[PDB]
RNA sequence: GCAAGACUGCUAGCCGAGUAGUGUUGGGUCGCGAAAGGCCUUGUGGUACUGCCUGAUAGGGUGCUUGCGAGUGCCCCGGG
RNA sequence: GCGCAAGACGGACCAGAGCGAAAGCAUUUGCCAAGAAUGUUUUCAUUAAUCAAGAACGAAAGUCGGAGGUUCGAAGACGAUCAGAUACCGUCGUAGUUCCGACCAUAAACGAUGCCGACCGGCGAUGCGGCGGCGUUAUUCCCAUGACCCGCCGGGCAGCUUCCGGGAAACCAAAGUCUUUGGGUUCCGGGGGGAGUAUGGUUGCAAAGCUGAAACUUAAAGGAAUUUGGCGAAGGGCACCACC
């Protein structure tokens, strides 16, 4: 069979960490690329970092990747969690309020609100799985 | 096997008894009161060693020749009657059951109703053997 | 948990404990009494009566002794007493 | 019991229920109750018959036990009793294997054995024949129309 | 030593229960310490289905079903692979073996 | 005697009429339940659905589709 | 396939469910007697706990005398297996297995853990009795009863979890509250073998049961756990110095 040593993997992450904007899809060019921007003691551990390198990049193109941060590729999760809607979700024209609870409030410190109502308990009480 | 009846208005229904043990195979066809049969063909009477008694094969010659036999006769349909050794014995049924069956199927027959025999006691008798059973 | 306040607890804890366990021990039981409209007099029974209980003057059954407390008769009111 | 000529006029020797049926209903989680009866007809024949009761788990029931009381137990077998016994006496052969087609006996058993404890499979398990008396001709003329 | 927290059977306040037999053997064993498997089988196996509906005069005919109940002695149910032996970490798992088809 | 409130049952013109019949496990003040005949305002509007049986569009069983898990379909009268 | 006759047993329902001091107890129904738990604002007033002497019950096997003996089956008779096989296996088969009457008091009679009583965490459940509550059903109204659901109390068979604690550890909510050593009380062990042996007593028709030494010999015999080890142990892979 054909597995990757943690040699040329390590050193294909490694590679791709540190340069993204200078690979590509093609295998020649980036080895070439592989050639030159680092010591490589061999041909065949050059091919086979290179190798790995385009599988690299067929999985990044996809999606993204567990092990590997890319600061291409960075910045968007950071922007996905920066910007807020307009509603906030937590203030609304009504509040599912029940009554045990509508009690509960009534004692705590109010006689009213401005934005809450009562619904109708349940007529029958089951809540487990059955298992005896 | 003659008669004044139709071999296109109606089909002629017997019973067949299927004895199957881890011994032998009993592929036995009556009529449909049972009391009386029509011919009576064992898993032993086709292979020569005992050993090949249990075999699905010598099942499926039995039944292959008694079906032969029946249809040359003029009985069309069986009613299944699959039963084990039974008793206290042993309630699983032999290997040659389902050979048999399916041997009756391909024959050109008709199956109508299938239900098992299998005399199951209410605890009644000691088995055979002592307390510390078969040893092997 | 480690700190209780054993000298006064909430009142909900003595009435769900055991009639032994209590810091006063004290009965659950009390007495009650029964009035009909068939017969105007009213009478003063137990709760866990365990016997058969005839009004004054034969008019009607009142009890029926159960394990714990009496089955009254349907009909029949009742209010709870104390001194 | 006779044939005229070319033909063979029968006649009804019992009930039995297949058993597929019979090992398929018992499960485990759940109680049986069996009843067996001595009771003749209103003519000279004597049946024997005997019935089968299982355990009805509700729908809302998270429990998985099923099972009952030894008298509720006691209760339901005197019902079956009592049921079975009333509703032959008055009728006569035909009348009882007319009713055995359908479960009627078993409908008002399991409609009898309801404020004691549900009951969901009841059915009528076993009928066998003990007295058999004098054959009439006309009797069994008369059974066939 | 204790191997287990009970005794390998289901006795917990009885001192003796009815004896049964072995299927494959004949030994006598308790009703609570021997392996049970209730085994639902039918007629035909698996292909023979097709040819029994085919030969079958009833249209939408139902297949019975076989209904046994087996007990071995754990000899016998050890050789005959149905329990095997586990670790002393995971011996105490009283969930059954999962059912997928 | 004063004074209005919160909740609920039946009916969809009303009186006949909750009278028989049926009904169960134990009862009750007991569920289910239509006319004969008469007087009128001469019959209040909206809204989805309906596999078969028992005992209601409820409750409890149990089906058909392609083998399973899940959708959809299954009161009747008609037309295309 | 239809019937008859005899004896034995009570399958599925049957579960880490119930009762009983223990050995043990499973077809429906009838009769007699007893008992735990629960309920009580009933009754007496310390009647209580453990126990030499003594007493009742006590699986199977074994003995004596009957009736009965279906199946199974010591001893025995053979056939194979094997170098030997009076063993595993297969076919017959006497006592015995079943019931009554008279014996013996033996088990891994084991929860290998004396009885009573106080304290010391949590959680999901199960069986019983009692208490309280939204709802569905025994066809539609009410109440009580049964059947579900939600919780509580008391006794019990258990289960999961915990760095309470203990132990040599396996493990135990008791085997904890133990050097910070004392709640009450009965029996019982001082390295291993000889030896549960010999004599004596007692009991028994008999077999045997209880009580129970000594000379001599020995430096270890053991309990828990750890790591390659070997399995005619199981689960996955590999090799023409293995096979097909
Ligand atoms: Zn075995």
């Amino acid at each position: 069979g054909r597995v990757r040593t943690k040699t040329v993997k390590k050193a294909a992450r490694v590679i791709i960490e540190k340069y993204y904007t200078r690979l590509g899809n093609d295998f020649h060019t980036n080895k070439r690329v592989c050639e030159e921007i680092a010591i490589i003691p061999s041909k065949k551990l050059r091919n086979k970092i290179a190798g790995y390198v385009t599988h690299l990049m067929k999985r990044i193109q996809r999606g993204p990747v567990r092990g590997i941060s890319i600061k291409l590729q960075e910045e968007e999760r950071e922007r996905r969690d920066n910007y807020v809607p307009e509603v906030s979700a937590l203030d609304q024209e009504i509040i599912e309020v029940d009554p045990d609870t509508k009690e509960m409030l009534k004692l705590l410190d109010f006689g009213s609100l401005s934005n809450l109502q009562v619904t109708q308990p349940t007529v029958g009480m089951n809540f487990k799985t059955p298992r005896g | 096997s003659l008669g004044p009846q139709v071999a296109e208005g109606e089909n002629v229904f017997g019973v067949c008894h299927i004895f199957a043990s881890f011994n032998d195979t009993f592929v036995h066809v009556t009529d449909l009161s049972g009391k009386e049969t029509i011919c009576r063909v064992t898993g032993g009477m086709k292979v020569k060693a005992d050993r090949d008694e249990s075999s699905p094969y010598a099942a499926m010659l039995a039944a292959q020749d008694v079906a032969q036999r029946c249809k040359e006769l003029g009985i069309t349909a069986l009613h299944i009657k699959l039963r084990a050794t039974g008793g206290n014995r042993t309630k699983t049924p032999g290997p040659g059951a389902q050979s048999a069956l399916r041997a009756l199927a391909r024959s050109g027959m008709k199956i109508g109703r299938i239900e098992d025999v299998t005399p199951i006691p209410s605890d009644s008798t000691r088995r055979k053997g002592g307390r510390r059973g078969r040893r092997l | 948990p480690l700190a209780k306040d054993l000298l006064h607890p909430s009142p909900e804890e003595e009435k769900r404990k055991h009639k032994k366990k209590r810091l006063v021990q004290s009965p659950n039981s009390y007495f009650m009494d029964v009035k009909c409209p068939g017969c105007y007099k009213i009478t003063t029974v137990f709760s866990h009566a365990q016997t058969v209980v005839l009004c004054v003057g034969c008019s009607t059954v009142l009890c029926q002794p159960t394990g714990g407390k009496a089955r009254l008769t349907e009909g029949c009111s009742f209010r709870r007493k104390q001194h | 019991e006779d044939v005229q000529g070319k033909n063979c006029l029968t006649n009804f020797h019992g009930m039995d229920l297949t058993r597929d049926k019979m090992c398929s209903m018992v499960k485990k989680w759940q109680t049986m109750i069996e009843a067996h009866v001595d009771v003749k007809t209103t003519d000279g024949y004597l049946l024997r018959l005997f019935c089968v009761g299982f355990t009805k788990k509700r729908n809302n029931q998270i429990r998985k036990t099923s099972y009952a009381q030894h008298q509720q137990v006691r209760q339901i077998r005197k019902k079956m009793m009592e049921i079975m016994t009333r509703e032959v006496q008055t009728n006569d052969l035909k009348e009882v294997v007319n009713k055995l087609i359908p479960d009627s006996i078993g409908k008002d058993i399991e409609k009898a054995c309801q404020s004691i404890y549900p009951l969901h499979d009841v059915f009528v398990r076993k009928v066998k024949m003990l007295k058999k008396p004098k054959f009439e001709l006309g009797k069994l003329m008369e059974l066939h129309g | 030593t204790k191997k287990r927290r009970n005794n390998g059977r289901a006795k917990k306040g009885r001192g003796h229960v009815q004896p049964i037999r072995c299927t494959n053997c004949a030994c006598c064993v308790p009703k609570d310490k021997a392996i049970k498997k209730f085994v639902i089988r039918n007629i035909v196996e698996a292909a023979a289905v097709r040819d029994i509906s085919e030969v079958s005069v009833f249209d939408a005919y139902v297949l019975p079903k076989l209904y046994v109940k087996l007990h071995y002695c754990v000899s016998c149910a050890i050789h005959s692979k149905v329990v095997r032996n586990r670790s002393r970490e995971a011996r105490k798992d009283r969930t059954p073996p999962p059912r997928f088809r």
